[PDB]
């Protein structure tokens, strides 16, 4: 199964609040983490652009990056990382107010897993803008 | 030189008898470790046997599964809640002479037959009552190990959580509606949120404030007499062979006398495999563990020695030795190394600013001030 931006944009269009979606979409990513820089682009220009399906998108990303660190995958976390803060900015606009309550649990989540770095943990609550 | 007492793993006290638990109060912490007088916390238990039936998976969720600081959920802060407004309603000084957590009684009176973990305790003689808790550095390097013990207890430890959660509602069942009983898989599970219980009991002639976890009650809140409806909820590996049985038989020992310090009448295991997934649930009843280990057929008595008994007087003799050993405004410091093997060291600390510092961390200010308070008012009666 070769790799390609067209398979991926139809996958993150794919994506459901049922796990059992959002572990397959993980997986594939998994699958080809040679193009990674095209997957984390991909994945930048469609949570910038969707509506609803943000925080599949966030679970998602939260998922990989843990089993990246499961399976040592070192270049992962800087990589969705660089464009995580921004991507926040862009998502918190159009975000009401329940999944802001789940956004903060979820953020709090990474912080307390020892999954970033202390700079991006706090580029994260200002991103957060709390 | 730093005085420091023994206390041999071999004794024991023959007198040693346990009062009856009492309930007295409870407390319900949320997530911002506030705690408060109320049921909020309080679950309830249910499980069919058509959930068992329907093979329920435990790893599920474990990815934005949360995780509390070990400082602060070992703080005293709830119980010393609990003791200042039983006195404030009370209007005097409670006879208890130890207050602690659940958790430490039950490691220092598994020693003789379970002591494979080491652990700092510090004592506090404040007002004539000794506290209890864990040391803060020793806590802090337990984090440190934990946060370098890999990942798979961390998958046991969410196992355990998510197999309660899967068990339990908010609400009792009559007013409970089918959206939230089948929604309790999409549930974000933590272990901070909890409920727990403030029990006054004691050995031989003295009286002991503790409080513990408590998982849910049975059906409904019994007001008349809580502890009898009282239920926790436990994870094993499923057994397979006499090895397994071996290592299930520490198990219950750990568990019946993490139980038997509250007097929780019933026990609940959830049987899970390797992969996470609830095979067999089974009860117990708590007077009847000791009954059903000693009479298996499958090794009927290779010694006689009841381990129970022996760990009671050893308890009894430990209580005692605390009583007599620490008078007031005397901190000691309490910890057992596991190359030892041999015996119990209790040592005590003269570095004011270590006293000062130990005092502070463990007792809060409100506390003190308030018990001050208290002291002010008995000789303004």
């Amino acid at each position: 199964m070769s790799y390609s931006k067209d398979i991926v944009l139809e996958k993150l269009a794919s994506l459901e609040e049922t796990q059992i979606s959002i572990q397959s979409i993980g997986q594939w990513c998994l699958f080809h983490h040679r193009h990674a820089p095209e997957t984390v682009a991909i994945w930048s220009e469609f949570v910038g652009s969707t509506q609803t399906k943000k925080l599949a998108g966030l679970y998602l990303a939260n998922e990989i990056i843990q089993q990246s660190r499961a399976k040592r995958k070192t270049t992962f976390l800087d990589e969705f990382a660089k464009v995580l803060p921004s991507t926040l900015e862009q998502i918190y606009p159009s975000m009401i107010s329940t999944h802001q309550a789940k956004l903060k649990r979820i953020i709090d989540v990474w912080s307390q897993r020892k999954i970033f770095d202390s700079n991006l943990i706090h580029r994260l609550y200002q991103s957060i803008q709390d | 030189m730093s005085k420091e007492k023994i206390l041999p793993l071999a004794a024991r006290s023959k007198k040693a008898m346990l009062r009856q638990p009492k309930q007295v109060a409870y407390f319900s912490r949320d997530l911002n470790y506030k705690t408060h007088p109320d049921r909020s916390n309080l679950s309830y238990y249910y499980l069919p046997d058509g959930d068992i039936d329907n093979s329920i998976d435990l790893s599920v969720g474990s990815k934005h599964f949360l995780l509390g600081d070990s400082v602060e959920l070992s703080k005293l802060d709830p119980i010393l809640l609990a003791l200042k407004e039983i006195e404030k309603e009370s209007g005097a000084k409670t006879k208890d002479r130890i207050i602690t957590w659940r958790g430490i009684m039950r490691k220092l009176l598994t020693l003789p037959y379970d002591s494979e973990e080491d652990f700092v305790l510090d004592v506090v003689s404040f007002d004539g009552q000794l506290f209890i808790q864990f040391n803060v550095p020793y806590l802090k390097s337990k984090d440190v190990q934990k946060q370098g013990d890999t990942e798979f207890h961390k998958k046991l430890q969410f196992s355990g959580y998510k197999f309660e959660k899967m068990a339990t509602l908010p609400k009792p069942w009559p007013e409970c509606t089918r959206k939230e009983i089948d929604s309790r898989a999409k549930s974000k599970c933590n272990n901070i949120e909890q409920y727990g219980a403030i029990v006054r009991t004691g050995i031989s002639r003295i009286k002991i404030l503790i409080g513990g976890a408590v998982a849910c009650t049975a059906d409904y809140y019994d007001e008349n007499d809580p502890l009898s409806r009282y239920i926790e909820l436990k994870t094993t590996r499923t057994i397979n062979q006499y090895k397994d049985m071996i290592a299930f038989e520490k198990k219950l020992f750990r568990t019946w006398a993490q139980c038997f310090l509250l007097g929780i009448p019933k026990i609940i295991y959830g049987f899970r495999d390797d992969n996470c997934i609830l095979r067999t649930v089974e009860e117990f009843s708590t007077n009847d563990i000791p009954l059903m280990v000693k009479n298996n057929p499958l090794n009927e008595q290779p010694k006689k020695e009841n381990c129970y008994m022996s760990s009671i007087n050893f308890y009894g003799a430990v209580v005692e030795w605390l009583n007599e050993s620490v008078k007031d405004d005397q901190v000691w410091k309490l910890s057992y190394a596991k190359r030892n093997r041999q015996y119990l060291v209790l040592k005590e600390v003269t570095d004011e600013n270590e006293k000062q510092q130990i005092v502070d961390s463990a007792i809060p200010a409100w506390f003190k001030e308030w018990r001050s308070e208290l002291r002010n008012s008995e000789g303004n009666i």
